[PDB]
């Protein structure tokens, strides 16, 4: 096809294996914020990987905003090391990538009406709710947001291979509806 | 100090007069009892209000 | 002799009272919750018709 | 037992030092000093709330931030406090906010 | 009936008075708001039939006979709603032709 | 398979302090009472915008299927009923906008839309895409525009 | 004009704004919650769980756990079985 | 009076320690971070009212043996 | 201007502490002495458990320890952030910039992270 999606956000969850004090972390950390009335976790941000992590008292942490798998793992390790520097026995256990988000452009307008007519079993186009067509691919469990401008956003992937395969599957279909 | 004890006895007479000189105004329309009840209500607020002070001092 | 007018007046009296009763009930629920009930939703149109 | 914001400022520090001097002189008891601090906090909060009617602006960059118990602890750099009447330049600032 | 009795029945009905049941368990010095509704000025439209599309259209009597429709006319009432929250301000919004 | 009792006559029906009908009749199960309340709400919502009874019946059937399927048991009833009404309007070929359904339902547009998506998934069905011509009749009639103006607007949009 | 299409009813948006601004009640430390509970009991002897939740401003489950630790439910002729804040 | 019920809870945890010994009010008030002033006197009036109904036993002398049934 | 506000604050503070000085039974001369002194004082790692593989992943923490630089203490009404920038509706408060104090009612701020 000649086009490869580029990742825009990666979500990864890792367990530190130890209970934590959210108030202490908020008081002592650099960029952390803690609003128990608003949310039950602690939100921290690191600029060099340009990511945000949520840390829970149970010891499980979620890292988002990473553009690459390596960046996600490094950012999670950095957050764990920050928590460890705060005196806690933080570890790096069962790190896993829960979700990946990728974006790309097909460089031509698309007739979403024909697309939903042809693939009604997988398509969902409701301009009242959202201008972008939602396509639920089955062989890869990927949800694609297709827009009339040609931009395509893929989400729900665990590995980059799923993103690439889903785009490879969807590209001929979209080529069939080029405007 | 003996004179201060006499002044405290005078303040006790003044509180009795104030409480009774109008336990009568309420009747014309228990004042001490009402005051005590009011004092009881603040205690809960005071502490909810107060320990915030302890954490704010730790925060700042 | 009670003609069409007085008879329908009796029926409409009853049904408008029921309509106001339903508005009272429906609005009281929302007032208890502290939401500011919409009058149009309160009116049950089917009752009179 | 109050908001307790302005204690760590010039005004609060001067009041605290004066109370320390009287405590050293035995003129006032520490409970009285604490009561004076509480009353000062109430009065200063009311005074700033009521007698201040000027609008200010500022811009810059943020280097750190923290939040806990409804207490923001922002840390900005190269801030420019702009006001219609005057402009002030500062290399670094720490903004502590509460509510 | 239509010209006088309907309007008189609307006006004769007592105004609806509603208030909360000591909501929030606060000082509650008449704190629960009072909602007052008063119906007024009843309006009738000409007989109208709304299609499956929802587009209003006049209903001729013969069409009612053929299509088994009911010959009826919409009935509209002006309603005035006043909110008294003991905030020293009362707001009287009016809903027209409900 | 039930009955109910009335006052009857004036004698031993009311007892020591007006016992009434010995009781209050107290009939049925929640798996039917909830559906009944939803049906009443559906009729109210439909009458608010003068929807025909066939659309009401289609909405009732859709709600029965959704309610028994139970994938939306966590969603509040009225939202399910509103979404079913929207779907019935779409299937009957006279779609109403999400805002139009929200105008007659206490449920917000966002929740109506989410329940609409969930109901579509649960029923494994689909609704034809709306076109500009669907809303022309209702919009023009509510604006009291002439027939020629309505035709012109429909043609312009198409 | 009746039943005009609106994205969300005005009263609902006001209520949602109020709830969002208030936020969920936070789970405070056991010591402070206990102290507040004891002061409340000092007001007078009998409290219902709903108003006690209002007074304490704590999650219902957490407050129920703390109250089960010390307080005991008594079935009473007041209206119903309610909590007793006296530990014994 | 609420602080008093809190003292009752404190002596209950003291029973839980199993090191229950004849005590008094001052040491408990100190260990529970509370002072000894006329406030202690009014709360001790309340505490003697408690001694009139101390199902959780609070006697004046050698005391605190709450459990109506207690062997180990 | 700011000194005049300070004098008004002095008046408010003394008036507010008079009642406490009567409640505690202390003589009123304490307030005069306090005001005098106050004015005088003012004017392939398969085994990933070890986190030591990375170092110097932090910054100097001495800024918060020092606090010697300029400090602003106020109250916040709304604080919003959209993925890059921090926005500040800080209400009435006080600022300590270069020793000189500033007083404000509405403060608007935009910063970048």
């Amino acid at each position: 096809s000649g086009i490869v999606p580029q990742l825009q956000n990666i979500v990864s969850t890792v367990n530190l294996g130890c209970k934590l004090d959210l108030k202490t972390i908020a008081l002592r950390a650099r960029n952390a914020e803690y609003n128990p009335k608003r949310f039950a976790a602690v939100i921290m941000r690191i600029r060099e990987p340009r990511t945000t992590a949520l840390i829970f008292s149970s010891g499980k942490m979620v890292c988002t905003g990473a553009k690459s798998e390596e960046q996600s793992r490094l950012a999670a390790r950095k957050y764990a090391r920050v928590v460890q520097k705060l005196g806690f026995p933080a570890k790096f256990l069962d790190f896993k990538i829960q979700n990946m988000v990728g974006s790309c452009d097909v460089k031509f307008p698309i007739r979403l009406e024909g697309l939903v007519l042809t693939h009604q079993q997988f398509s969902s186009y409701e301009p009242e709710l959202f201008p972008g067509l939602i396509y639920r691919m089955i062989k890869p469990r990927i949800v694609l947001l297709i827009f009339v401008s040609g931009k395509v956003v893929l989400t729900g992937a665990k590995v980059r291979a799923e993103i690439y395969e889903a785009f490879e599957n969807i590209y001929p279909i979209l080529k069939g509806f080029r405007k | 100090a003996q004179l201060k004890f006499f002044e405290q006895l005078d303040q006790i007479e003044k509180q009795r007069k104030d409480e009774q000189e109008r336990e009568i105004l309420m009747r014309a329309a228990q004042l001490r009892l009402k005051q005590k009840a009011k004092e009881m209500q603040q205690q809960e607020l005071a502490q909810m209000r107060q320990r915030d002070a302890n954490l704010t001092a730790l925060a700042a | 002799l009670d003609l069409a007018g007085p008879l329908l007046a009796f029926l409409f009296r009853g049904m408008f009272k029921n309509l106001l009763k339903e508005v009272r009930i429906y609005a009281q629920k929302f007032i208890d919750r502290g939401k500011d009930f919409n009058l149009e939703l309160a009116i049950k149109t089917r009752i009179i018709s | 037992m109050a908001y307790q914001l302005y204690r760590n400022t010039t005004l609060g520090n001067s009041l605290q030092e004066s109370l320390d001097e009287l405590i050293q002189s035995q003129q006032i008891t520490p409970q009285l000093a604490l009561q004076v601090l509480l009353q000062f906090d109430k009065a200063i909060n009311a005074a700033l709330a009521q007698r201040v009617r000027n609008r200010v602006n500022f811009r810059g960059s943020l280097n750190t931030y923290r939040f806990c118990d409804n207490v923001w602890t922002f840390v900005l750099n190269d801030v420019e406090f702009r006001e219609v009447t005057e402009l002030i330049k500062v290399d670094k600032v720490k903004i502590v906010a509460c509510d | 009936f239509i010209q006088m009795s309907v309007q008189r029945i609307v006006e004769d009905a007592p105004p609806i008075d509603l208030q909360a049941e000591a909501q929030h368990a606060s000082g509650e010095v008449e704190e629960p708001p009072r909602y007052l509704l008063k119906f007024e000025q009843i309006y009738l439209s000409k007989p109208t039939h709304w299609e499956r599309d929802g587009a209003p259209s006049p209903m001729m009597p013969n069409e009612a006979r053929l299509r088994n429709l009911t010959y009826s006319a919409p009935l509209y009432v002006d309603i005035t709603k006043t909110v008294i929250k003991e905030g020293e301000e009362q707001l009287q919004t009016q809903h027209q032709k409900t | 398979l039930s009955t109910m009792i009335g006052k009857g006559t004036g004698a031993a029906s009311f007892d020591e302090f007006g016992n009434s009908k010995y009781q209050n009749r107290r009939t049925m199960s929640s798996s039917d009472r909830a559906m009944m309340n939803a049906f009443k709400e559906i009729t109210t919502m439909a009458d608010r915008i003068n929807l025909p009874r066939n659309i009401v019946d289609r909405t009732n059937n859709l709600f029965k299927q959704v309610y028994e399927q139970k994938s939306l048991k966590g969603r509040a009833n009225d939202a399910i009923a509103s979404a079913c009404l929207y779907i019935a309007c779409r299937q009957e070929g006279v779609p109403r906008t999400f805002k139009e359904i929200c105008a007659v339902s206490r449920i917000s547009k966002k929740e109506i839309g989410r329940c609409f998506k969930l109901i579509l998934k649960a029923l494994e069905t689909s609704v034809d895409l709306i076109t500009t011509g669907d809303f022309m009749s209702r919009f023009c009639s509510n604006l009291c525009l002439p027939k020629q103006v309505q035709m012109a607007a429909t043609h312009i949009a198409r | 004009t009746n039943y005009k299409p609106v994205a969300n009813h005005q009263y609902n948006i006001e209520y949602e704004r109020k709830k969002k601004e208030d936020g969920k009640r936070a789970r405070a430390d056991k010591q402070h919650v206990l102290d507040m509970l004891f002061s409340a009991f000092e007001k007078h002897q009998y409290y219902n769980l709903k108003d006690l939740v209002d007074i304490t401003k704590q999650p219902v489950v957490y407050l129920k756990e703390i109250l089960k630790e010390i307080g005991v439910q008594n079935v009473k002729g007041i209206h119903k079985n309610t909590w007793e804040l006296k530990p014994e | 009076f609420g602080v008093l019920a809190k003292i009752v809870n404190y002596m209950k945890t003291r029973h839980q320690r199993g090191d229950t010994h004849p005590l008094t009010l001052d040491e408990i008030l100190d260990e529970t971070q509370h002072l000894d002033i006329g406030l202690k006197q009014k709360q001790w009036l309340m505490t003697e009212a408690l001694v009139n109904n101390p199902k959780i036993e609070v006697i004046d002398g050698k005391y605190a043996f709450k459990p109506k049934y207690n062997v180990r | 201007t700011v000194p005049k506000l300070y004098r008004s604050v002095i008046e408010d503070v003394i008036n507010d502490v008079r009642d406490i000085f009567l409640d505690d039974g202390v003589d009123e001369q304490v307030l005069m002495e306090l005001k005098t002194l106050w004015e005088n004082k003012l004017m392939g790692q398969v085994e990933e458990e070890p986190l030591n593989s990375e170092d110097d992943v932090s910054d100097e923490e001495g800024q918060e320890l020092f606090d010697t630089e300029n400090v602003v203490v106020c109250q916040y009404d709304k604080i919003h952030r959209s993925k890059n920038k921090w926005k500040f509706h800080l209400k009435d408060g006080i600022m300590n910039l270069n020793g000189r104090d500033y007083i404000f009612s509405k403060a608007i701020g935009d910063a970048e992270w």
